Order: C-alpha cells, then structure tokens, then sequence
C-alpha cells in the first residue's frame, strides 16, 4: 500500500505470508530481534526503512 | 510527460510545530517572507510538514518553475493542501507543504508518494521519451514543391515519441495534424478511422517487408490489408 | 537531510512509531505494542532520496583489495599512506547511470584506504 | 554435479609445474607417477563455474612473462591448453579457429553420421 | 488557463463550420475561415468569467438543399453533461422546430444521457461529440481518404451496376470517426476515394453498419 | 493536368512505378525492328501520335461499360498508365527523342 | 582502432565524457565504442579489398554475384571482426567478466568480443569462444524463427485462402463479399507489370 511488502511463499500453504509473521512463528516476536537477524549493519537506514513496511504490515 | 519524481531531488516529513521557527535554518527566510501577511488561513494549519527540494537540472530542462508546481498541486487538491515556495533565485530549488483543516503524517507519506507519480507537471500521460531529429533520409523530410516546379527536400525537426497518444498531441499548437501518425494500428483505427489505418497497416506492412531491402508487389499487402479492414473493423489474422 | 533510522522501545523491543502530542505541541516516538514514549531528537519522520546521490565509498569494503581478478595500477598513489599499488574497479551498482566512474582503493594492508579520481 | 575443469595453479608470477613434474610424468609407465600425484603435488587444480569467478587465469605461460605494459601481473591459475574447451566431436576438426563457428557445429554433428570401425569387436 | 481555452474554443468552432460544410450545410465562407483573433472580436478572450460563454458559441446553420432542414451546435458548459441538459436542448429543438444538432461535451456525457440520445432517434438525430475530438479536423490527416456520402440514387446505380447486394459491400462503422464526421447513419454507402500506387485513383464503397 | 494528377499522388518526387508495359523497351524494339535512323528526319505526322495514342487509352479496357460509373472506374484503373503513355508517347518526344516512323 | 578505444576508455574512466541526447552514458561509451570498432572492421575490409588481384577467385565469385560478399572476404583476409550476443557486445557472463582470462570491468576491444585476426590468420581461444556465441546466436535464430513464421504463414493463407478473382473482375471471398472492386486496384495480374519512371514527375 504506502510502501514495499515482503512477502514468503512457504511450502504447502496457497497464500503469501509476511516475512515477520514467519519470524514470529519460529519464536522471535520482537522486532529489534527479527532485524537483528535481517539487517547486520544497524548503521544502513536504507536497508532499515525498506524492510519497515513489513514490519508496519505485522504488528 | 513529467511528474514531480522526474524532477524531484528528495522530499522529507517532518514535525513543524510553528512555522515562523522553522526546523531547518535554510528555509527561515522565505517562510516569514511569507508569513508576515496572512495569505491563508494559519489556523486550520497542521505541524506536519512535507519539504519537497527539486534540482535545477531538471527544472532547466523542462522550462519548468515552482510557480507552475505551486499552481498543479493546488488545482489537483484544491485548498485542502497548502504550498508555499521561494524564488528561483536560492541555491536549492524547495518548496513547503501542509495539510488544511488515519493520522495526518501517514497521510502526508501517502499523499508524496502519490503526488510523485500521478502530478502531471508538463506533458501528455502515456508518453515516456520524446526525441527531436533531423531526418537525413527523404523518407520523413518535408518533400516540397518549390514554385519553379521541383521536387525539394526541406530538413525539419521532427519527434519521435516512445507511447502513443495520438489524441492528444494531434491537437497540440505548432505539432502537424496532417502528418503527425502512429505505427499503432489500433490508435489509428480508433482516431481516424477504418479507412486510416487501412492506409497506415499498408505503410506498416511496407516498411516490415522493405526495411531488408526486399519489395513485395503492391497488390498482395493491398489484399491482405482489404482483407483485415473489410469489415469496418480491424479483423486481425487469427 | 540524512535519512532517519528506526528506534526500539525500551521495554517491548518493538519498533517506536511516531506520534504528535497536542498538548506540548511536540513530536514524541511511542509503541503501539507497550506503552513506552520517548521524546524526539531530530524531528524528522521520513526522508526520500529520490535523485539517489549515494556516496558509493561508503559501500565499498577495503578487503576488495585481495582480488586477484581485480586491475592495479601503479599511477595513483595512495593519500592516506603513500602506497604506490591500488586496484580500481567501477561501480558496477544499478540505479547508477554514471557508473563508468572509477573508485581506487589501497592495497596496502591495514590501510584500505578508498578514494575516486 | 559440479561441473568443473583442472588448472594449472600460479606462484606470485610463476607456474608451480616445474621441469621435474614433466620429468617424472615422460616415464609414467615405470615410475607409476601419474595425474592423480600431479594433483597432490598441489600443481593441478580442479576449478568448478563458480570458482572461476574468483580466478584470474593465464591462458598460456607466455601471460605470465613480464610485458612492457602488464595487462594483470597476478594470476592464479593457467590453462593446461585452450584446445581442451572443445569437445569430443570438435577435438576432430582441424584449424577449427579458421572456420565460421556455425562449420564447427555442423561438423561435430556430423562426425557422428560418419561411417568408420564404430568398435572392434563389431565380429560378434 | 485563458488564452489557451480560447484559442479551444476557436478550434472546436472551426472544426465545427469544416464538419458542418461538408455535411452540405450553408457555411459562409467568412466563418469557414475565421482567424483567431477575429474569433476573440467576435465572441471575446476571456472564456473563464464569462465572455464567451459556450452558450454564446452555439451554432445554427441551414441546409444548402433545405432551408428548413436546419442543425444545432450546442456546447454545454458543464464538464459531464446530463440527462437534464439533454432534455434541456431537445425542448429547445422542439421549439425552434429544427431536428438536427450536435453536442460538443468538454469532459464526456452520463449514460443516462447517451441512452436518451439513442431512444428517441426517430424525432430528432442529434449527435455526441468530445471537444477533444474537435481540435483537429481528422479528414485533413493525410491517412484519412475523401469520404462522399452517396445519395439513394446513387446507391442504386451502383448495386445495380455492380449487380450485389447491400451486405456485400465493404463495410464502415456507425461509429467511425470519419462516419460520425459525415454524420451518416445505417444502410448510407460512403464512396472513398483514395489515390493508388498502381492505377492513380481508386474509388471503394463501404456500406454504414 | 497529368503531371498535377502525379504531384498529388506521389508527394514525394519518386517516379518509379509498376505498370504493365515497358514502353522504354517497346520504343526501342521499334527502333530496332524497323531500323529508325535517329539523324534522319521522321515521316510521322505528330498529330498521328496524339490521334493514335488517343485510340490506343481507349482500347485499354480495365471497367467495361459505357455508364458513368464504369466510365469513372475505367478512367481511374488505367490512370496512371495512361499518364505515363502519355507522357512517354508524346508528340515531342516521338519527332526528336525517339524519332519513329 | 584499439588505441581509439583505450582513449574512449580512458575518458569514460575520468568522467570526461558527456552523455549524448537520447541516451545514457553507459549506451553512449558503448556507441562510441562500438563506432570506432566498426570503422576499423570497415577500413580493414577496404584494405583487403583493393589488395585482391584480377585473378582472386574470392573477388571472381563475388563480382560474378554466384557466392559470397566483400565482408566474407574481408573476414577471410583482413578482421572478422566485433561478435555481438543480442545486438550488443559479448556479455559480462562472469562477475563484471566476459571470461575469467579478463580483468574485472575491462571494457576494451578484446575483451569484448572483437576478433581482430582473420580466418586465415586464425582466431585465438577467447576470439574462438566468442565467435561461437555469436554463431550460436544465429544457430539458435534460425531455429526458433521457423516456428512463428509458419504459423504466422498458416494463419494468412487460412484468412485470405478463398479469395479469388471473379468473372466480373471484382476480388471476393467465399461469402461473395466485395474485397477490392479490381485486383491491385488496377485489375493487372503481378507477373506481366515491371518498374517503369514517370517522365513527367520530377
Ligand atoms: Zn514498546
Ligand atoms: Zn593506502
């Protein structure tokens, strides 16, 4: 909608799924920990507001 | 067709309670400027703010100037959306704006991101790329018939566009609506008519068959082109 | 400008969101998970750069200069230490339509000082 | 699954196959030295697609001679021979490297149809 | 803003008197070629307070054959026009007793108001037209034949000539952008003439459908 | 009035075309047949030439018919090949160009 | 030529090189490029030409028409020149490479895809790798064009199949439609008609 939606086509399910709704379900809720386990360098903005759109999509 | 992206540097929110102490030190002077006359009304004014700045490559290249923006963005959101701007004097070309009275910033964050892609500047939509050439071939020159009776070539600038909208730029001051044409068939059909594009799909067909150097007789892309437009539509060879 | 980046909650860990407070008419960073706030700093929520004006040093990593496949020349010299070898190589990146530029690093060891002519 | 191709490997500018290495592979009849000691001699190299990205390689030693303007100066591996890029049926074609491509390809295609002693003991 | 709504507003007019001429209507030739600036003395340049207002543009001109058999040149102030403005103009056609006209819609026409213009086609035939469509008179495009609407007689001369029926002619669309420049309905013949590479001139017949 | 009719069938000045008869060749098959002596004057009356090219378009039939409208449709599919016919068997040109009998 | 494009090269690495209108800088480096390489091919062509005798059975066949062209000879004699994969230079197939006996970001002649020897003087391994990727490149046109252009011949000869020249001269389909009230206009059959000028145009 207002910016760019990751999304994870996992096996035997016929319907996009969020990536942070994938994090969640292997046990990693807070955001701080899913992008410490997406985004390596906290010091990359650009990085950070392109996977934010994801994040606003799964609160 | 350029929208505000294509000659956009950078747009930013941000969180302007006042606007006579502004955020940012550079654009002091031009907002009380303008806010020593009330020219609005500054109290339906909202703290969020949206700082567009522009680069005067592109707005050089378009001819373009924040008076004619100013007056766009206006029209396509009427007064709901306040824009104020400085001259073209500044070293950075930027221009302020506000909403009139979800939550306001979302708002503004939607609003830029349509704003940069459907704010027709300048230009006819569907048009991409425009290039202006001189033909060196005597295929697309001005033939002429100069008054002692000679067959001249004139070498005009002419434009070749990257969409079609035919409509449109048909109907433009200093553009040829005589010669001015398309390789869309269907746009040809549908401006001009059965008979136009009878004549453009002849020309098309010619120029795929030739443009190898090899030549059909006439009477065979004739035929087939009757055969696709005998109808009064277009009946396309499927 | 600069760009903005994203900031946690304290308690939740969960991204902060922004947020207007009429009643001091200032900006402030809450969770909509907890019910942590925080007051901002650079009042700035959201930045576009749309001409894209990368410095592309910055992407660059000193440790290029191990490639075998990579060209050196001998012509520019190191700033930063005075080594005479460095590789070049383009910039190679999309949204990059200049990218015939050339960015030099040191080949130097423990410099890797990065540069462009 | 990897397909992968052996090298020659490269000291600073200097193969690591040295005269001895020919030496000992000339009698590989009586000294039972073969390929598979070149390859623990840590002369040889198998190199896959994707480690060739990686590579800088000489496609003969004269790459390895100082030029008076050096084109790289640090290679890494060196081609045994060009000639191995080919095939078993373009191996047969001779001066290749002097016909239109397209030649080539109809040729090893037809050096298939070509009628010969397909195996010895055709007899049985 | 104004000076480009008027130099509009002169184009669609002269569009209108080209259209109007070759329909066979009396257009004197003062109008037929009307500078802009003649344009802007007679009906002003000043389009958006008021002066012209496109209800002062509108047209009424008189068949070269009839006098009687006039036509209208409404031009509706409104972007989409309708149905009341319809309903509108077709009491004025009733009063004025003329049963011809045309519409020169800015922005479109409701469907509402396409349906009306579609109904009561028996009493009287008025036609839709974008301002858009015109800027530009498209018989002048090089692409575009010379179109003749052929009389009756005419077409009986030809299908007894060529001895075929209606059907087996070539066809043209109502709908046409050149069959709506002629203003020509079903079961007219248009006789095209174009010029041939391979004998010089060639004459085609397409039926209206 | 041909040479009008030409102008505004070819815009552009390209005088190649596809027609039936090469009448080049055929003038110069009589030429040849007939061995016409180019320094010679000719013994053909040039209002033969317009008289006999006059007859010969209306022998090239394309439209049958005496009626107006296949009067009009003859005309037109030989239009172009009778411009060029007459532009080629010209009184002129037959008296000091081709010089034939 | 290769000084040339060491030049342009050099130019493009210094950004003193300006785009041209109606392309980006990297098209317009690529043109220039690509310009330069062609002269070359083009100049050495004429060499080779004007250096065949009277007695060349190359230059015999191909003055005679029976076989060949004087491209053909010039990549026999003088350079066969620049291999193009898709109308563009040899592909960066590697990591910024065009093969792995290359430099990273080597934009040079050689590099590639210009073969600068002849068949006679025969091509060299990266030259010979190059020069079947743009003989693939025609291979594989050659096999993949017949398909659509059949088709394409089937779905014409189905829609204009029945039409024929009638009696009355008219062209009509199978429904007795009217097609073209004379064939090509003129009712003249293709084979008799041939180019003629008109005297009175010009
Ligand atoms: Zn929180
Ligand atoms: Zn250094």
């Amino acid at each position: 909608a207002i910016g760019q939606r990751i999304v994870a086509t996992l096996p035997y399910i016929k319907q996009e799924v969020p990536i942070i709704i994938v994090f969640r379900a292997l046990g990693f809720v807070s955001d701080r920990d899913i992008l410490e386990h997406i985004i390596y360098d906290f010091e990359d903005p650009e990085m950070m507001e392109m996977v934010k759109p994801s994040l606003d999509e799964a609160f | 067709h350029t929208t505000l992206r294509k000659v956009t540097a950078n747009t930013a929110i941000y969180y302007d309670p006042n606007p006579q102490s502004t955020v940012v030190a550079e654009d002091q002077e031009w907002v009380n400027v303008y806010y020593e006359m009330p020219d609005f009304d500054v109290a339906r004014i909202s703290p969020w703010l949206l700082r567009v700045e522009l680069d005067r490559k592109h707005m050089t290249d378009r001819k373009l100037t924040m008076e004619q923006i100013a007056e766009k963005i206006n029209a396509g959101f009427g007064d709901d959306l306040n824009c104020i701007f400085n001259d073209d004097n500044a070293e950075k070309l930027v221009l302020r704006i506000r909403i009139m009275n979800m939550d306001d910033d979302v708002f503004l964050r939607c609003i830029e991101s349509n704003m940069l892609t459907d704010m027709t500047l300048q230009g006819i939509e569907q048009i991409s790329k425009v290039y202006m050439h001189l033909p060196q071939t005597d295929n697309k020159k001005k033939i002429i018939i100069t008054e002692d009776g000679e067959f001249k070539a004139l070498q005009e600038w002419i434009l070749e566009t990257d969409g079609v909208s035919l409509m449109r730029v048909l109907s433009e001051k200093d553009v040829d609506p005589v010669r001015t044409t398309s390789n869309d068939i269907v746009e040809i059909f549908t401006v001009l008519g059965i008979e136009a594009v009878r004549k453009a799909l002849e020309r098309e067909l010619y120029h795929v068959i030739s443009f190898d150097g090899s030549y059909v007789n006439y009477r065979h892309l004739a035929l087939l082109c009757d055969t696709m437009t005998c109808r009064g539509h277009l009946m396309a060879i499927t | 400008p600069g760009f903005v980046g994203i900031r946690f909650c304290q308690e939740c860990n969960n991204m902060l969101y922004p947020k207007e407070d009429k009643e001091n008419r200032i900006l402030l960073y809450a969770c909509r998970n907890c019910d942590y706030q925080q007051e901002a700093d650079n009042s700035c929520i959201y930045v576009n750069k749309i001409t894209h004006e990368v410095d592309e040093l910055t992407q660059i990593i000193a440790d290029v200069s191990q490639d075998p496949t990579l060209p050196r020349t001998e012509d520019h010299p190191c700033q930063k230490c005075g080594h005479k070898e460095a590789v070049f190589f383009q910039s190679h990146s999309a949204r990059a339509e200049d990218a015939m530029r050339l960015y030099y690093v040191c080949t130097a060891p423990h410099c890797g000082h990065r540069w462009t002519e | 699954g990897r397909i992968c191709r052996p090298l020659l490997i490269v000291e600073k500018q200097k193969l690591l196959l040295k005269k001895r290495h020919i030496d000992q592979l000339k009698e590989r009849e009586y000294n039972n030295y073969s390929w598979q000691d070149l390859v623990a001699s840590g002369v040889v190299e198998y190199i896959d697609t994707l480690e060739e990205e990686t590579v800088m390689l000489a496609m003969t030693p004269d790459d390895l001679q100082e030029k008076e303007v050096a084109y790289c100066s640090t290679y890494t591996h060196c081609e045994i021979h060009p000639s191995m890029i080919l095939g078993v049926c373009a191996s047969i074609i001779p001066f290749p490297d002097h016909n239109q491509s397209p030649r080539n390809t109809y040729q090893s295609a037809m050096g298939k149809q070509a009628m010969g002693v397909y195996i010895t003991n055709f007899h049985v | 803003d104004d000076e480009e709504e008027t130099y509009r507003l002169w184009k669609i007019r002269k569009t209108i008197m080209q259209l109007c001429h070759d329909r066979g209507y009396l257009v004197t030739q003062d109008e037929l070629d009307q500078t802009l600036e003649e344009f802007k003395a007679q009906f002003g340049d000043k389009p958006s307070e008021g002066r012209p207002r496109r209800t002062d543009l509108t047209v009424l001109v008189a068949h070269n054959d009839d006098p009687t058999d006039q036509m209208f040149v409404f031009f509706p102030e409104e972007p989409k026009v309708g149905i009341k403005t319809i309903k509108v103009y077709c009491q004025r056609m009733q009063e004025e007793n003329i049963t011809r006209a045309l519409i020169v819609v800015q922005q479109g026409m409701t469907p509402s108001a396409k349906q009306s213009l579609v109904d009561m086609a028996p009493k009287y035939i008025l036609e839709q037209f974008l301002q858009q469509e015109l800027l530009i008179n498209i018989t002048e495009h090089e692409l575009v034949p010379e179109h003749v609407v052929m009389t009756k007689e005419e077409v009986t001369e030809l299908l007894a000539r060529y001895k075929l029926r209606e059907n087996q002619l070539p066809r043209i669309q109502a709908g046409d952008p050149v069959a709506r420049y002629f203003g020509i309905k079903r079961g007219q013949v248009v006789k095209i003439i174009r010029p041939s590479e391979t004998a010089g001139r060639y004459i085609t017949y397409r039926l209206v459908q | 009035e041909d040479r009008e009719v030409l102008r505004v069938i070819f815009p552009t000045g390209d005088s190649k075309v596809v027609l039936p008869c090469n009448l080049l060749r055929m003038i110069w098959n009589a030429q040849k047949i007939f061995h016409i002596n180019p320094r010679l004057p000719s013994d053909l009356h040039p209002i033969k030439v317009v008289e006999g090219v006059k007859e010969l378009s209306k022998k090239l039939v394309i439209v049958n018919g005496d009626d107006p409208l296949s009067r009009q449709a003859q005309e037109n599919a030989t239009l172009l090949f009778n411009i060029h016919l007459r532009s080629t068997l010209c009184s002129r040109r037959m008296a000091e160009e081709f010089r034939l009998s | 030529a290769k000084q040339d494009v060491i030049e342009v090269i050099e130019k493009a690495h210094n950004n003193e090189l300006e785009p041209t209108p109606g392309n980006t800088l990297r098209q317009t480096f690529e043109n220039q490029v690509n310009r330069i390489l062609n002269d070359a091919r083009d100049k050495t062509g004429s060499s080779a030409q004007k250096s065949l005798s009277e007695y060349n059975n190359f230059k015999s066949m191909v003055v005679s028409g029976a076989k060949g062209s004087k491209i053909n000879i010039s990549q026999v004699i003088a350079v066969v020149g620049q291999q193009n994969v898709e109308g563009k230079r040899i592909p960066f197939g590697f990591k910024h490479r065009t093969l792995p006996h290359f430099i990273k970001d080597d934009y040079g002649p050689e590099s590639r895809g210009f073969v600068e020897n002849s068949y006679l003087a025969g091509l060299t391994p990266t030259e010979f790798f190059f020069h079947a990727m743009g003989g693939r490149e025609g291979l594989i046109d050659t096999a993949v064009k017949t398909a659509e252009t059949g088709y394409i011949q089937r779905r014409l000869i189905k829609s204009m199949e029945s039409v024929m020249v009638k009696y009355d001269a008219t062209v009509r389909n199978s429904i007795n439609q009217v097609v073209q009230l004379r064939y090509g206009e003129d009712g003249l059959a293709g084979e008799s008609v041939e180019f003629q000028n008109l005297a009175t145009l010009k």
